[PDB]
Parts: structure tokens; sequence; C-alpha cells
């Protein structure tokens, strides 16, 4: 048997009831890109990984990454992540006259944080990943075989509301004090709001001058290292193959 | 017309010179002018020269100059403006210098001037890593350049410094450049296969010897040749003319075809010739080469001929008419300054035609019947000390030492191999190891006198550094 | 009395057709790169003006008078 | 040797979907999209010149 | 441009006669025309529109469904 969660979730008891234990992620802000900690990349706020900005802004389990997550073997607490933030988003370019101490000097010019604790929620997406992440295992063969499946719900929702409200109520104005009192704040949002939709010359200027230019007339950039990274994964091969002989 | 142009410029309204600068650009883009493309006076010089004439007054993007100096030979005309626009920029804004640069640059590299592209790349990045990977490509160290550019895609990788991305590609393209420079193409043929490189892969394919004598992996080959023929150049002529000559060699077609491609290649050489400044630059010398290559392609045509024509009743004479066209290539070689990509080509074919030859020669046996041997061993030892004398790490052990094997053993091959053993002593600290051991011995000094009398004096100059005076005073005295 | 643009200038008057301008202007960056090095490494001292010597036919510099101090 | 097929269909998801971006599709996204669509299939030679102009047209019909 | 190695690259690198670029040295430009097109087709099909009105024929709600049929 296994102590279950209450019935609302909220900050204070996942951090005084699990004090002590390692974080589940550590993210460093940037002004205007964000990595991990021992991530040596980074990932732009404009780049695919928006969405774990947009979850921990709603403060709700990143379930698109849950495999990537449970391979680096991250802990969860009660079914949520603890994550820590930190704080660190608080000359004449290509001008051939600039110097620089290992440059020649050039005859045209005169001469030479704070930190946040976190907690992000389970919701029925992840469990859905986790079910369907664990059908198609190899461990029979499988980890879960689909007709399991049901049963394995159902067991997991026992475990997970053990004590439920069954008492019948006698009239409208119970029923309707009844739903009051349950109300939950994260289901307790609003509606939301429908969806709507001199200098000239400088710019035209610069157009022209940049015309038949290939690759800079476009424009007018994520870089990845992936031939390196091509190089160095081929460059491992070979020496480890060189090794035998 | 270059007389008459500024001063009719000079007389149009400030406020309408925009109108008549689109419209020069127009003009200078048409198509019809590819009728005058070999008439030496045409008239995309004369409108170029007269619009640079006055450049402030009258403005050109450098791309369309750069575009049209490389097809009707106004090299210079583009060079003064390019490199006018560098001190003084027309308008002040970095894309526009970048632009500018950046055409700069492509020029310089199209017109093989080497010292003056390290220069201009050195005072424009903005690591130190590049500038130190650039100043040591300038002095011809290839190790020290990649490790730089190594470094600074490393230090890049954190992001904590922003960065550009013309420095982004020149890494990895000069890390490619200086990987060819250092005979690294059992990895570079990967990297092409897995990249879809076409032009790479086959500069890679074409090192393998062997590779070539399976009718399965030509037949492979020729699909990538025909794919990348839609666009000819220079080189991809002559990988489909040492295609055709492959297979002519096996009874796999005529004559006359060879003959029909080594000229469509010879008047495509002609053609690039023609579009080059008239005074003798350096980027004439790839072309000379080129000639000289086209030149040995229908002599070793001529020779798989003969060989298999008079093979064929088993006639074991032509080695004597064969000695005679051997000692005349052994006298065509590049100069010792050249380029060693050139003596790498130069070897490659060689060995190519030589292992040919022994192909050819070893099934009829079954002395006079060994000479691709001897010919590949003399090529290599060649090689072996240009590349010495280029200060190229290993590169000469490496080829001194993949010809350990090698069958046939006679007088020729066995001088060259004693030669090759002399040439081991390199005079370099903290190879004493090797020293001691060939001391200690190392075959046989029966052969001749001045061989013993140089390696006794190899060995007494050896002692000298570990000071043992007496020893090679005995050593030498001998 | 005297700016950084009078050599410059006189040698751009000097050649009307500009490929000859820039053939001059390679050759002569290397001629005065040897003179560095010559004069430096042997200790030569009193180069004044009047003691450079440039051929204007190809690039080539020449100084007189060179002795060791 | 051989040619990595799976270079180029990866090319699919670079360019933003119409949605995306508020374009109506034309020629150079049709033309853009043409390729990796070919390439999954096995049609290695590729399509035809004249086959965007043909879709365009049949999208704007439809 | 054949080869697969890119074109553009200001690096240390060719056929007799390479073909130009394609370029416009000003108009409305594709940013514009594009945009329009959904407008123009539904103006096509819708009869004609009266003078003093026209873009906004469809709304935001509609166009992003178009869209995606497009798509799709």
């Amino acid at each position: 048997t296994f102590d279950a969660p209450p019935y609302v979730i909220t900050p204070e008891y996942i951090l005084k009831k699990f004090a002590g234990h390692p974080p589940s992620l550590i993210v460093h802000l940037y002004q205007n890109h964000f990595r991990f900690d021992q991530q040596e990349g980074m990932f732009q706020y404009k780049s695919p990984m928006r969405i774990f900005i947009e979850h921990l802004r709603n403060r709700t389990v990143p379930h698109e990454i849950m495999e990537y997550l449970i391979q680096g073997g991250v802990p969860f607490y009660e079914g949520c992540l603890i994550v820590q933030v930190f704080d660190h988003r608080t000359t004449v370019p290509f001008s051939i006259h600039n110097h620089n101490p290992y440059i020649t000097p050039s005859p045209y010019v005169p001469y030479p944080p704070t930190v946040y604790t976190v907690v992000l929620m389970p919701t029925a997406q992840a469990l859905h990943t986790d079910l369907l992440l664990k059908t198609v295992t190899p461990r029979d063969h499988m980890e879960l075989d689909p007709k399991n499946i049901y049963e394995v719900e159902a067991k997991i929702l026992l475990a997970t509301y053990p004590k439920l409200d069954l008492e019948p109520t006698k009239n409208a104005e119970e029923t309707i004090a009844k739903l009051e009192k349950l109300a939950h704040p994260e289901h307790s949002h609003k509606p939301p709001e429908p969806k709507v939709r001199d200098e000239a010359l400088a710019a035209e200027q610069e157009r022209y001058m940049l015309t038949l230019d290939e690759r800079l007339s476009s424009k007018l950039w994520e870089p990845r290292f992936e031939r390196f990274k091509l190089i160095e994964n081929i460059k491992q091969e070979h020496a480890e193959k060189k090794e035998q002989e | 017309w270059v007389a008459l142009f500024p001063m009719f410029w000079s007389a149009v309204p400030k406020e309408d010179r925009p109108d008549l600068e689109r419209g020069l650009v127009t003009l200078l883009t048409k198509d019809y002018h590819s009728r005058q493309m070999d008439k030496r006076p045409n008239v995309v010089q004369s409108l170029m020269a007269g619009a640079v004439k006055t450049w402030p007054h009258c403005k050109i993007p450098p791309h369309v100059l750069k575009f049209e100096a490389k097809t009707y030979d106004a090299w210079y005309t583009a060079l003064h403006q390019l490199e006018n626009a560098a001190i003084k920029p027309e308008i002040d804004s970095a894309a526009v210098r970048e632009s500018n640069l950046d055409a700069l640059v492509d020029l310089y590299s199209t017109l093989g001037e080497d010292d003056l592209f390290y220069g201009t790349w050195r005072r424009r990045c903005q690591f130190v890593e590049t500038n130190a990977g650039l100043s040591y490509e300038q002095h011809g160290m290839w190790e020290k350049a990649q490790r730089m550019y190594e470094s600074a895609q490393i230090k890049a990788r954190t992001g904590v410094i922003p960065f550009s991305e013309a420095e982004y590609m020149l890494w990895e393209d000069h890390w490619v450049l200086c990987a060819q420079k250092l005979q690294q193409w059992e990895i570079l043929q990967d990297f092409a296969k897995h990249e879809n490189f076409q032009d790479l892969l086959l500069e890679c394919a074409w090192r393998n010897t062997e590779y070539w004598q399976n009718q399965e992996n030509r037949d492979q080959l020729d699909t990538v040749i025909k794919g990348v023929m839609d666009a000819p150049t220079p080189r991809r002529y002559f990988f489909q003319a040492f295609m055709s000559l492959l297979k002519l060699h096996n009874k796999q077609e005529t004559p006359q075809d060879f003959n029909r491609v080594v000229d469509e290649a010879i008047q495509l050489s002609i053609r690039k010739w023609h579009q080059l400044p008239k005074r003798l630059t350096a980027a004439h010398v790839p072309l000379l080469q080129n000639f000289q290559q086209l030149v040995e392609l229908h002599d070793a045509s001529v020779i798989c001929q003969s060989l298999a024509q008079t093979n064929a009743s088993n006639l074991d004479v032509k080695s004597g008419e064969l000695k005679l066209l051997l000692g005349s290539w052994r006298d065509r070689l590049p100069n010792m300054w050249d380029d060693i990509v050139a003596w790498q080509d130069l070897v490659t074919w060689r060995q190519h035609v030589f292992g040919l030859i022994n192909a050819t020669y070893l099934q009829l046996i079954p002395s006079f019947a060994y000479r691709g041997y001897h010919e590949t061993a003399w090529i290599i030892n060649r090689f072996a000390h240009v590349a010495r004398k280029h200060a190229l790490p290993e590169v000469c052990i490496s080829q001194l030492s993949r010809i350990y094997t090698l069958p046939n053993i006679e007088i020729q091959e066995a001088f060259l191999k004693l030669r090759e053993q002399a040439k081991c002593h390199y005079q370099n600290p903290d190879e004493l190891t090797s020293g001691l051991d060939v001391i200690n011995n190392t075959n046989l000094n029966y052969f001749s006198a001045p061989q013993k009398a140089e390696f006794y004096t190899l060995k007494g100059m050896f002692l000298e550094k570990l000071g043992q005076k007496e020893e090679a005073d005995t050593a030498f005295g001998t | 009395f005297v700016d950084h643009t009078i050599v410059l200038e006189y040698f751009q008057g000097a050649y009307p057709n500009f490929a000859d301008f820039w053939l001059f202007r390679r050759r002569f960056s290397y001629q005065l790169a040897a003179l560095t090095f010559m004069t430096y490494t042997m200790h030569i001292d009193k180069r004044y003006p009047h003691k450079m010597n440039i051929a204007r036919g190809s690039g080539n510099i020449w100084g007189s008078e060179a002795v060791s101090y | 040797l051989k040619m990595n097929f799976d270079l180029e269909i990866r090319k699919r998801y670079a360019q933003p979907l119409a949605v995306e971006s508020g374009e109506f599709p034309d020629t150079s996204n049709i033309e853009s999209r043409m390729l990796p669509f070919c390439y999954e299939a096995g049609l290695s030679s590729g399509h035809a010149p004249d086959a965007a102009q043909f879709m365009s047209i049949a999208t704007e019909t439809f | 441009n054949i080869g697969g190695a890119g074109s553009g690259r200001p690096t240390y690198t060719q056929p007799a006669l390479p073909k130009t670029p394609a370029f416009q040295l000003e108009g409305e430009g594709e940013r514009v025309l594009n945009k329009k097109k959904l407008d123009e087709l539904v103006r096509q099909v819708c009869g004609g529109t009266a003078e003093g009105q026209d873009g906004n024929m469809l709304t935001p709600e509609v166009e992003e469904s178009v869209l995606n049929m497009a798509d799709a």
C-alpha cells in the first residue's frame, strides 16, 4: 500500500513533504535562450522547445518528452516535478578599420541571479502516454500486453483515488452547495477570448544594394553543429575499429 | 565610349539617377549578351568600365559586377570598385558591408590570391581561434589549423558569445580542406557518403586503385559520374574520360568514342583558359597541369591498345617498346614548390596505369614482366622525398612504410629499397631507438661499397648526437 | 602640410589602366617586406626617403647606400 | 556507392505550413514539398519540370 | 548549380556559363501577393464587391479553415 495524494495538490504540501531531496530539473534562463544544468548547447525560445516553457508557465507535466525524461532517470515526487529556475535574464561590425591586439592598426583611424522553486502537476495525457510507452517497451516479450491495459489502469485509478463522495443529496439546493464546495482550482478558469487578426528610401536603397546576393538577400539561424558531431562519431568508430587491429 | 559616358552622366539631374541605375542593371543582365562571350572587346566590359569610372556617382551592386566579371573577363574592373568600397562604404549599413566583403573574398578565391584572402578574413573574424587557424593555414601547418578550428567550434557550442554564420561555414569548409591536405581519405569517404557530396565522393573513390577492378563497382561509379554530368567542368570531364579509358581497356568501347570524349574535354579546357586575364596569374597553373593530364591520357590509351593487341599473340618483345615511353614519362614532373595535391594526383594516376600493365602482364608468365613494380617504387620514393621537403608529418614515413610488402625481389627493387632505408634517417630528435635498432642489424652491407660507406657515415653521425665521439670517429674513418 | 595620401595619389595618377596598378602594388608589398627584413637584421640605420628607389616598370625596390652601423 | 535517401526526406518539416504563415500555397512551396514525397515513394529520378504549376492550378480550382 | 555542397558560401573554393539567379528590382513583393491571393479568390467566386470595401470577406476563423483545407 502507498499513501495517496490529497484532493487538491498544492506547492506547499509537495515542497514540505519532500524537503531535503534533490530537485527534478534545473533550468537557466538567459536573454534569448535557456538550457539545463548539464546541457552544453542551448535552446531558443522560438524553437520547438517552447512547449517546455509553456508547461512551466501553466504548471503542467510535459508529456511530450516523457520518454526522454524516462531515459534520463528523472525523479518523480508523487507524480509531480520540482524544478529550480535560475534567472540570468535580468565596434562598427564588418568594418576593416577596427583594431585588435592580433591585427595591424590601420591608417584611416587616428590610433588605438534570482532562484525559484515550482511544482508541476500530473494530467490524464501523462497517464495515457505512460501506458502507451509501457505497451511498446520490450522486456511474453513486451512489458505490457494491450489486453491487460484496462485492468492495469483500473488498479492505478483505485490506488490514486481511494476515497470518493458517495453521500446522496435530497434537493436541488444541496446539489448546488455540493457543486460549489468541490470546485477545483485547475478547472475554474474563465472562457477564452475570441481570436483576432522617410525610412522607406533607406530600406529600398539597401534592398537594391543587396541585388543578386545568393544568401543574404533572402533573409532581408539556429546552429546545431551536426557536421561536427558526425565527424566526431565517425572518428570514434574508426579509432575503436583500429583498436582491434 | 569609356571617354564619353562620364561626361554625359554628369549632366543627368540628381533626382533621375536611380531610374538610370536600375535600367543599367537590367541591361547588364540581359540574356542575348551570350552571343558575344568570346569577342574580346564586348559591350559588357565597356559598360562596366564606364560605370566604374564614376563609381561614387554611379552605384552598381557588388554581386552583379562579380557575376559579370567571371564570364566576360572584367576581373580588375570589378576588383577596383569592390576594394574601394571597403575603405569608404557608400551606405552606412552592416549588411551592405558584409555583402561587399563576401563578393571581394569570392573574387580573391577564384583568382587564386591566397594571401589577400587570408588577410581579408583575418580582419573580419570575431573569435581568436579563427584568426590563429587562418594564420596557421597561411604557413602550411594543417594539423594546428585543424586543432584551432575544432577548438573554435567547441567553444562556440557553449553559446555565451554570439557569432555569425559565415564563420560557422568557414570552420567546416576549411576543416575539410585541411583533412584533404593531410590525406585523411578513409573518413572523408564516409562523411561524403552520409552528406550526399558527389564530387567529394568521386575524389575519395578515385584514390582506391583496386576499387576500379570490379565490374559491379565501376557500373556503380558510372551512375554517379553520369549524375554529375549536366554541369560539365574540367574535373568531371577528366573523370568521364578516365571511365571511357577503363571501358576501352575491357573491349566495351571503340577508340573513336574515347577520342571524341577527349576532344570535348580539350575544348572545354581551352574555353576556360580563354576566360582568364591575359597575363600569367596563379590561376593558370592548374589548367597547365590539366593539359599535361590530357596528353598523358592519350599516351595511356596508346599504351593499352598496343599492349592488348601485341599480347593477344603472346609476344614478349614489347617491353623494350614500353621502356621508351616510360622513360619519357619519367621526366614530366611538377615543380618541387607546387601544391601537394598535384603530386597526389600524379602518383594516383601513374599507379592506376602501372596497375593496368601489371594486371595484363601477370596472367602471361604462368624479370622483363615486373616493370610496373619498379615504376611504382620509383614514383612512390620521389613523392616521399617531395612530401619530406613539404614538412608533412608522417606522410613521407607513411608512404615509405606502406611499401613494406612488394613481390618480385630484383636488382632495381632492391636498390630502391636500399635508397629508401638510407632515406629513413630523417635527423629528427627522439628517434634514437630506431637508429640503435638499425645499427644492431639491418639486412646486409655487401651490395655496393658507396651504399655501405654512406650507411656507416649515417651511423657515425647518429652516434655523434649521443656523444659517442670515438665510436663515430672509427665508424666514418672506416 | 603633409597628409597620408600623397604617394597613393601619385601612383594612382601614374597608371591610367587599373590592372597595371593592381599588379604593381602586389609586387611592391612583397618587395617592401624583403627590404624590411634586410634592413632590420643587419642594423642599417640612416634610411632617408631619397635612398628608396622604386621601379615604376615592375614594382621593385632597391635601397641604395646600405651599410651596417 | 550509395545515396542517403534519409537526408532529403527530413527537409519536409523545414518549411512552414500555410496556416502557420498565412500565405496561400504557390508554385515555390509546392516545388519545395515535391521532392521529399518523391524520395519517400522510391522515385529516384524525381519529378517532371512542369508539375508544380499544375498542382497550384489544381489547388486553386479545389 | 549541381553537386550538393551549396552556393554562396564565403569560403575557399566551374562551368563555362552559369545561369543567372532570379531577382526583382522593385515591386509589390511576394509577401503581399501571397497574402492577397485568398482575397482575390474570394472576390472571384463571391460574384463581385461594391466600392469602398474589400479584403474582409471571411472572418478570422474561416481563413484558418481554408488554409488547413489547402494544406491537407
